[PDB]
């Protein structure tokens, strides 16, 4: 289910952004929850999000890895932006 | 012996290598019971691939260094395969099989192709048929269609589960 | 036949149960017997019963070997639950 | 020599190690009755694994032991294979085979898969063919319709029988 | 040729109940001739026959081998008996 | 050498060891005459398994020790084919062939699947195709239908023969 | 060892052997954080040969050089697969794998032919699998709808990406 | 695009040159980037154009390699003469 | 060493050893041109065999030692292959393409078949996309289909050119 | 040397050893002058098998020792194929023919089944395709479809020839 | 052809008599010649005409070779016998 | 061209002569070389002819060779002969 994809990105929340040194904010993460699983057939929310996540983690990082200080994952561009650099319209 | 391919993540697990799963737990309590069956011990999983699965492995592998493994398993101990290749290759393969029946203390999760080869077919498959070596397998039935069911005797062997996404 | 099995089962009644540390009631045995027989096409009662019974011999252990006092099989449930969470509508 | 892989329940019938069987009496009036042929002393079974066929043949080494066996094979004696492998592998398999023929004073059952195998076929298929050594070997169908038949002259050695769940 | 056979069973004759200790009944080696050549489609009375007599050499020294006087094979239950045995109606 | 798998049954006809044969005279003296051809001294049989036919062989055997064999094949002694394998299995197997084709003194007879193979194809084939060592082989049509066939120099290296349940 | 076929470019271009590339930055931007992935850390390439593409991988490995290349991959170092062939050929390509394995240190692109071969299949596409060894491979789809595509566990292996001409 | 591989080329122009020993004009260098573009189908302005190049080195080199001064590849006959040499109507 | 399969005809023409060429001046001038090129130094040819195309590659050996080689490739030689074999066999042929590498003054013209081969593929074909060793190759298109362009890389190495019958 | 696999019939023929032959003279007429041929010395015959054609070919070799020859082949003399196996086994046959190449005096005849083959392909196919040692073949068309025709090159080195039933 | 075969057997037909010890009459060797080439399909008259003459050198040899005073080859029989033991219908 | 073959025929006109020991005569010699590029499509006129030549230096050597005086090859039938023995209609 797209909740506990949340309660089990919930799990990987600490994972990845301690990886990638952010702050994940549930907003996003139930976000893209709904978002991806609206959006994205192949890969599975379980992963999927977190692929967006981390995608999403890294486009931050990336922003925040070099030249763009939030170090917190948005809710709506790291869904968003990422998600309308996987598609469009945001 | 019994290491490179052979590996587990139990100890790893009691080193809290890994990650808590949830709610797999009936699900794996099916999982779980599989191995009660003088018939089959060996289960196999179909479902969508990356979701947890293997975690979702690793699941038992708590619930059993959890000891939420019962009694005749808390022994037994996960391996996790670990694929690769080196003149032959699979008699390695082969070979590790009775290392670990030997063991008398473990469990092996195999984990995707189960594989119709070219170089393949039965290997430990007999062994396998050999009505020992509790092991577990993992697919999607597309694979599962195939070598479980084609001979039948490891689908006689094999126990099938699927699990949707969470 | 499904009598002999029962008996043949009986031949392992003590041996799984000295391994389940159980204790084997033969309505549970002469039950899946029949039971099996009706409901499992594949394996054989010869051994799908005791199948089950492993099985059941570990449902009740299961329980009975972790958190859920009664160390025989019950005739039913380790049949029944068993044979149910075998199929259904128990 | 005549030991690992070599191993035999008899004694251990006698030693009492193993469990008395019933019904397959007449079934193994049959499965003794092979024995007697010049032609074919060497049975297979057809039938569902892991019902007591194994112990069915025990059941024989039972009335071996009783002497429910008649005259010729009472000398004879169980020998139940060992499965296991170990540079080459089936020569020691190979071997074994005069020194049994060298006894004399015994029986052998090959167990299960009697094999099509890659590294195989004939191994011991023509001391086997050799028309000697009094020997046992079972299945189900599934199996036997490949080596004993694809053959037919294992055929030819080799007489199935198989018998329903009791 | 059926008959042939015989003469051939004939030659082995000797052979199987000298290994099975019976006395072979001719009568009995035309029967299952004719009978195994009716009703068995697969190996060959050239065998075939000797297979059911030496079966049936057998299933009498199997009385004969254990608790059922006669030696020799008779002709009709050493065929029918077996040949039932191998089918039915006798 | 020339032992194993090389064996002989004439010596052991002149021992006595096996049964004397009906009928299969003048089918024999066909059987018997493809060794005089320097085209092919190498018959194969077809025909319904389990006849006599490898006794037709030992006919053969028979009325050489007999020496109802004429001149030339006198000297000449059966073969009778061991079937088995133990690294390699069919060098062996192909090892032999000049041995006996040293031998300068007998005949083997190939008895029935002579094989397709996975492990195979052309294996003594040449050495047979060598336009040397006299050998005779046997089987059914519907195995006929293709080695020996599916050359065709085969087919020039045998010659094809049966006969009927007596 | 690691020589021959094992060869890098990075030193070259710390060398300044090649070519200053422009533009495919932030498509190098994704080939690059393609190795980040625990999941996929290794990369295929779809577009037009000849383009610059295995450039495009010396782009990388500039920027590797460059230490553009942030920070897990800066002590990895390019490796540019070598073809060739040479009894058996790939157990070579097989060997090499343990060893850059062995290396703790370095990353190789695989170039074009991912093949589907006669002598082939699975040549490291297990130890591929074994979910190990960083690499890169490249095509243009016509081929990629097979290889990575057929297993799709490849394709679990493999992240497609492709860019127009400039 | 067209222009990055002007670029690209400008990128090799001093390569081949520095093997071919020719001075490369930029007005052929965007010449055939266009006119390859427009008459070469199958290999790709990153290479097909330096192709030409090369080759136009080459022709001129050719010329200037043995009996036909300019170092220099002139615009059009190196685009031109050899396009025109891979095609026609120059 | 660069000796045995390693041969050259140049001296052999400035030792007059063989015959003067026509009418290919401008054919070889490509052919010649080719080497110029950083990009592909290395032509194939396409054209009717046995028509004086080794010849012709021998035109440029004599334009070679005639020096109408310009000046690049002057100090650079012929390399006339030779074929043959002898355990494993292309190693050599492997081996020596370092050596003339290491050469720093030759060039090698391969002559016919650019192979697909059993025992293969890969063969210098690496080292050839090394982007290194000015080698020249030959054929009809009907082979031209394959090993250049299924490659395409190769294509990428290779420059086609073809001449009618004069 | 040049001897076991390699044999002569010429000699034989001088010997007188086997048969003098008629009517396919013009037939052979053709067959000779096959080697006449800078292209294509080496002839193939179609027709029915065992009508003859390797007399037809004793035929030519007996108008060898005729020295119903014309000049360039009177020294040269006839090899009959011999056809037999024994590790690897083609290398024999392959190196038999730089020893025939180096006898500077002969011609092999290939006999029939030339051969598409698991362990194969090109043996000798490309020394055969070196343009050099005049040989012979021959079978019938409906393996004639591949061989030869398959490469066309090999067709482009055999001549095809059939001749009816006398 | 059928007759050219005659001739070729003419050729061997010292042969397999000086090995079979017989005298062939070309009345049979005609014989056969048509008659193969009538009844067998599958190997040559080139050799099924010796193969029969041979086969038939051997029949008579074989009643000649030991117990049935002819040592010629009948022209019929020698085809015809063989022939009919080929098939049937004399 | 058919006109460079007949001279780089006439390059190998001593050899294969002093291979036959004939004397070509030109004539043949672009004889074949227009007549082989008529008839002949699959080897070429740079081979070809000389297959022809050689072989029509074999037809004569081979009358030559052996029982048929000129050791010339002739313009015709060298070509027309052997090209008629390749083709027809002389």
């Amino acid at each position: 289910s797209v909740v506990d994809t949340v309660a089990i990105l919930k799990g990987l929340r600490d994972r990845y952004e301690a990886h990638h040194r952010i702050n994940i904010s549930d907003e996003a993460i139930e976000a893209a929850v709904k978002l991806s699983n609206r959006y994205v057939s192949d890969r599975f929310l379980p992963d999927k999000a977190i692929d967006l996540i981390d995608e999403a983690s890294s486009k931050v990082r990336l922003k925040s890895h070099t030249t763009p200080g939030m170090s917190t994952s948005l809710s709506e561009e790291d869904i968003a932006e990422v998600i309308a650099g996987w598609t469009g319209i945001p | 012996t019994l290491d490179s391919l052979a590996r587990d993540l139990t100890v790893i697990a009691k080193d809290g290598t890994l990650d808590p799963v949830i709610g797999r737990d009936k699900e794996i309590t099916r999982v779980i019971e599989v191995l009660s069956r003088r018939t089959k011990n060996n289960p196999v999983l179909i479902g969508e691939p990356g979701v947890g699965k293997t975690a979702i492995a690793e699941g038992l592998a708590q619930a059993i260094v959890n000891n939420e493994v019962p009694e005749t398993l808390k022994d037994k101990r996960v391996m996790s395969l670990d694929m690769g290749t080196v003149g032959e290759f699979e008699e390695r393969l082969k070979k590790v099989m009775e290392e670990i029946q030997q063991a008398g203390n473990v469990i092996l999760f195999i984990d995707e192709l189960h594989t119709l080869v070219g170089a393949a077919s039965n290997i430990l498959k007999p062994a396998l048929a050999r009505g020992e070596l509790q092991c577990i397998g993992a697919t999607t039935l597309d694979e599962y269609r195939k070598n479980i069911e084609k001979d039948a005797a490891l689908e006689r062997r094999f126990q099938p589960v699927q699990v949707d996404e969470p």
